[PDB]
């Protein structure tokens, strides 16, 4: 946030509302909506923008991803996840488990194929929590499995 | 073509054979003739005994990571892993 004043003079002048998403007013709804016209004095309406040169922006995209192991990303996360590995295979189990058994009293439970049943979607969201689970646990046991060894010599 | 035929039922079918043998069940006339026809199939003879040696099998024309391959075996592996991501992406 920022506040800057007006008063008597600033018009005869470029044009500052065209610039972001100003002119506005729909109901009093904008940004805290404690403010409508005034909102200190005047509606300033700040725009916040950023720009960085060629060595800033080729820092944060390398630099930032999530923590740091990067640089050789073989050992430093192995001993960690294959150490969890057993405890694991035997959590992803139970996941499965609860899987079938959720489809099963879906298909049960309609004769009709019509909505009484306000499930206006009801397939798609128990579809994809045995699709996009077990699409997230699977690849997390190969991609990874690929450079758990990669030994050679 | 029959005792050729016989002869690649005596490799793995026999670890070792004497010399008398294989001429009584091959039908042979003579002994060196026997021998004759061990160095044309590659048969190792030692006293009163034939071995075998060439069960183990290798070459037949080219074949390249397919078929039990040599040094790709590491990276067929790893290979096998990345074409399943490739079908979904």
């Amino acid at each position: 946030d920022a506040f800057r004043l007006i008063d008597t003079g600033a018009l005869i002048n470029n044009l500052e509302p065209r610039q972001t998403t100003s002119n506005t007013g729909l109901l009093n709804k904008a940004n805290i909506q404690a403010l409508i016209h005034g909102l200190n004095r005047h509606y300033y309406s700040l725009n916040i923008d950023y720009h960085k040169t060629a060595k800033e922006t080729k820092m944060l995209m390398n630099l930032h991803k999530e923590q740091w192991q990067s640089g050789l990303k073989m050992y430093d996360y192995e001993e960690k996840e294959e150490s969890n590995l057993a405890a694991t295979k035997s959590m992803v189990k139970i996941a499965e488990q609860y899987s079938k058994r959720i489809e099963e009293e879906k298909e049960l439970t309609e004769e009709e194929l019509k909505t009484r049943y306000v499930g206006r979607q009801d397939p798609k969201k128990h579809l994809s929590e045995t699709a996009d689970e077990t699409l997230e646990n699977n690849i997390v046991s190969v991609l990874t499995a690929g450079v758990n060894s990669v030994a050679i010599k | 073509a029959i005792r050729d035929e016989i002869a690649k039922n005596t490799e793995l079918s026999y670890d070792f054979l004497p010399l008398s043998n294989i001429k009584a069940l091959l039908f042979f006339n003579n002994e060196k003739e026997t021998e004759k026809f061990a160095l044309e199939r590659n048969w190792p003879i030692v006293n009163s005994k034939v071995y075998f040696n060439n069960q183990s099998k290798e070459k037949a024309d080219y074949e390249d990571e397919m078929m039990h391959e040599e040094d790709q075996k590491t990276n067929i592996i790893e290979k096998a892993m990345d074409y399943a991501i490739s079908i979904e992406n």
